[PDB]
């Protein structure tokens, strides 16, 4: 699922720039994956990042010492609003739940903000030897997510990965 | 090649036909291993919508045709008079494919290939219709004539083939009908009324001919009581009756030939004392005779492992069938002393007609021991002494 | 009271137009009986959140 | 108000006969879904909650269970939606909590030929 997860981050990432309009609309085009119409960019830095972003996170994908993973959008002083926490067990039905994930976040700056049992030392050494971009321990102010609404978005016991998605979000 | 596969759907399934093929198809590919019979399954819905998956003729080809039937439940429609209700026609009607007549076509066994021969004529005779030729220059009068000796399974083998041709031919006609023939209750004898009721039961057969997407099966049972022989009888008090009901059937049957959707089959008894004008109005008139040794043993085998099957003898021992001995060469040993011990009984029990095979175990179970679970080699040895009882009781009635 | 075959006194629903499926109304019994519910299990996210622990923020933005 | 409810169980119905290539994402009830295009399944669809229009105009109802079939039609899953019948979260709320009922659960054969039943906002699945 490593590679079917890197390009689900993919197109999230570009759903969830899209959705609530934090960049403008025309920015973003479309192609087909996973059966489904998905959002796509090809602007080149941002294409570059996230590039760094999916070959830095495989290894913590394929290890497991992640607790979850989440993808956080930030404002231009990285104030949270909405936090993707993937709460992973990872030990041909796989993809299409996919899909589903896929709805739901159509229906659900920025940050990959990784909770990790240990410190994000061995972690930020590795993005700053995989990227020229210095990774820093998260701050108190952009963790914090008051009164956080906690409805799970979408769980799957696969056998094969057990994986549960939801946005940890404020009232709203 | 070709290899046929016929699956038993359940009345209580109600799943549609091509998943029920895919299923099959699945199972097939998956497990892709002789003519050996599938009963046990993984597959829940396959399970509630299956009873069981059979072959007939260990080998991974995937040349394989989907044969699915189901087996009507009720019984046989009666047929009578149209104004004189009470008894005049009073015909048997099976909606095929049937409940009573499954395990039917298995069970009969023969050695002169009938089964093949009888089967594949029919397959020539759709092979020929669906090709468009001129039936004005290559005809075939459309019946089938089994006579032999009295007991030995000759009217068995004609529900056997209706059921598997109804089985077989599946989605290409819906369904069959078989009109079972009583030629006994239409001799009402009085100046040829007789041979005016052939014509209403033969209306009745048209009215089930006509409905052109349902192949229908006429059973005739004692077609030597229909057409008595008339040209070699010195009987001129024989008044209309020998005359005047044989060729009132001679023509119903030469109006049927036309059609194609429908087959004659008839069972007679005495070769003799028939018309000549009728052993030249069926296709095939092939004789069944009374069990020989090697059919002897198989039939007896099919009763013994049919017990096994339900624990009457508790102790299964293999029964080596005759290959197997003929493999080893006749070699005594401690199991194969049974399947020896059979053979001898088979060449003993020769002559007798199938229908007395199949008592056969019924008697040696019945008086020689009451066990209500029994050994074997004793209940062999209650074979042994039956047909010999069953022997000297012929003798007791002259 | 009464239940509705979209295919007690039944109302049954026919639509001639699709009427393949030969034996119709033994497929309509059972559309609509009860059968042994799963219970719904009340859902747990197994890694909870932890205060005592920082999360991990790399710094660059998107342009 | 039972017209839009219908309207509801028509986004139901059809959304999870999704929740593949032959859907498509369009505008209903001003939100995005990934339903099918076809006409035949739409008017169809419209037909179902139009005959139960009546139905709920006697307002004498239980549920209105949404079995989705196997291929089998002899049911290995089904959807019984009992609502008790007499802003946008949370006409997506439904819809999420059908979305988490196949999450914890799991979903039947691409086309899962399910035929509306009715018994005359909660649900629940007998698997
Ligand atoms: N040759 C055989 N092989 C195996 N089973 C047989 C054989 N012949 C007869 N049977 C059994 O005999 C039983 C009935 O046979 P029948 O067909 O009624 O005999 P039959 O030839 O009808 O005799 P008639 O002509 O009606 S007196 C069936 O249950 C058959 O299984």
């Amino acid at each position: 699922v490593a590679d079917v997860l890197c390009e689900f981050l993919e197109v999230a990432v570009h759903l969830i720039l899209y959705v609530r309009e934090v960049y403008p609309v025309g920015i973003f085009q479309k192609r087909k994956k996973y059966n489904v119409p998905v959002q796509m960019s090809c602007h080149p830095e941002l294409n570059q990042y996230i590039q760094d972003t999916l070959h830095c996170v495989k290894p913590l994908l394929e290890k497991n010492d992640v607790e979850k993973v989440v993808v956080v959008i930030l404002d231009k002083e990285h104030r949270p609003v909405e936090k993707f926490v993937f709460e992973i067990t990872q030990p041909s039905h796989v993809e299409q739940l996919l899909r589903a994930f896929i709805l739901k976040i159509s229906v659900c700056t920025f940050t990959v903000l990784v909770h990790t049992r240990e410190a994000a030392t061995r972690n930020m050494e590795k993005i700053q030897v995989i990227k020229d971009f210095p990774w820093i321990l998260a701050d108190e102010q952009d963790v914090h997510m008051h009164d956080p609404r906690l409805i799970p978005l979408k769980t799957m016991t696969s056998d094969i990965l057990k994986m549960q998605l939801y946005v940890e979000e404020r009232a709203h | 090649p070709t290899v046929h596969v016929e699956v038993h759907q359940r009345g209580s399934s109600t799943a549609k036909k091509e998943d029920i093929n895919l299923s099959v198809r699945k199972l097939l590919n998956r497990h892709n291993i002789g003519d050996y019979t599938w009963t046990e399954f993984d597959e829940p819905f396959l399970t509630r919508n299956v009873q069981s998956v059979s072959i007939i003729d260990d080998l991974s080809a995937c040349t394989v045709a989907l044969h699915i039937f189901q087996l009507n439940e009720d019984g046989p429609s009666s047929e009578n008079l149209e104004e004189e209700t009470e008894n005049i026609i009073a015909a048997n009607h099976w909606v095929l494919p049937a409940a009573e007549f499954h395990g039917l076509w298995d069970s009969l066994v023969y050695d002169v290939e009938v089964k093949s021969h009888l089967l594949d004529y029919v397959m020539t005779t759709l092979l020929f219709s669906d090709k468009n030729v001129n039936s004005n220059l290559i005809t075939w009068n459309r019946v089938v004539l089994l006579h032999g000796p009295p007991g030995t399974g000759k009217t068995s083998l004609c529900k056997a083939l209706a059921q598997k041709l109804t089985i077989r031919l599946s989605s290409r006609y819906r369904y069959g009908q078989l009109i079972e023939i009583n030629s006994h209750s239409l001799f009402s004898k009085w100046f040829s009324e007789s041979g005016k009721l052939v014509t209403k039961m033969f209306q009745k057969i048209q009215d089930l001919i006509d409905d052109k997407d349902a192949l229908v099966f006429v059973l005739i049972d004692q077609v030597e009581s229909l057409t008595a022989a008339r040209n070699a009888c010195r009987a001129g008090t024989e008044p209309s009756d020998a005359i005047r009901v044989v060729n009132a059937v001679l023509t119903q049957i030469d109006q049927i030939k036309r059609h194609s959707n429908v087959v004659i089959l008839t069972t007679s008894n005495i070769t003799e004392k028939i018309d000549v004008a009728f052993v030249d109005r069926a296709d095939i008139k092939q004789y069944i005779g009374p069990p020989s040794a090697a059919a002897i043993f198989k039939i007896y085998l099919s009763c013994l492992e049919e017990l096994m099957k339900c624990q009457i003898i508790y102790p299964r021992q293999q029964l080596l069938t005759l290959r197997e001995l003929e493999m080893i060469g006749f070699i005594e040993n401690n199991v194969s002393k049974l399947s020896l011990l059979l053979n001898d009984i088979s060449r003993k029990s020769e002559g007798l007609s199938g229908r007395v095979l199949r008592k056969l175990p019924f008697l040696a179970h019945a008086l020689y021991v009451q066990a209500p679970t029994v050994t074997i080699e004793g209940f062999l040895q209650a074979l042994s002494l039956a047909v010999d009882k069953q022997f000297e009781e012929r003798k007791k009635l002259a | 009271s009464q239940v509705h075959i979209f295919w007690t006194e039944v109302i049954l629903h026919y639509r001639p137009c699709e009427s393949d499926p030969t034996q119709l109304p033994k497929i309509a019994e059972k559309a609509i009986q009860d059968f042994p519910t799963r219970p719904l299990s009340r859902f747990i996210p197994w890694f909870p959140y932890d205060g005592s622990k920082l999360p991990l923020r790399p710094k660059r933005s998107p342009p």
